[PDB]
């Protein structure tokens, strides 16, 4: 690879990531939000 | 799952199992999905 290379031979980085599934570890960030009490609340806490 | 729970406790006995009453809190859960059938323990030496 040269700096001057053309935009099809100009480098580029590949990565594949591959999900494998059959007890999961890696789960997504859930997101969560701020506590408000003393109001009639649909509460979720951790399921 | 493999589930560990763990306890420690004070004694001043000399040879045996001692009586009364302990539960034991849990230790940790650790998600490894292995499949386990036999153990073994691991003990210390000392040399001089
Ligand atoms: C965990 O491994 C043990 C290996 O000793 C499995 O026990 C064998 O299971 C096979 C079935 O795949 C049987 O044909 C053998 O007769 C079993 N051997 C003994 C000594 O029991 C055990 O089944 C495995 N556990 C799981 C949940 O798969």
């Amino acid at each position: 690879f040269q700096p001057t290379n053309g935009v099809g031979y100009q480098p580029y980085r590949v990565v594949v990531l591959s999900f494998e599934l059959l007890p999961a570890t890696v789960c997504g960030p859930k997101k969560s939000t701020n506590l408000v009490k003393n109001k009639c609340v649909n509460f979720n806490f951790n399921g | 799952y493999f589930k560990i729970y763990s306890k420690h406790t004070p004694i001043n006995l000399v040879r045996d199992l001692p009586q009364g009453f302990s539960a034991l809190e849990p230790l940790v859960d650790l998600p490894i999905g292995i499949n386990i059938t036999r153990f073994q323990t691991l003990l210390a030496l000392h040399r001089s």
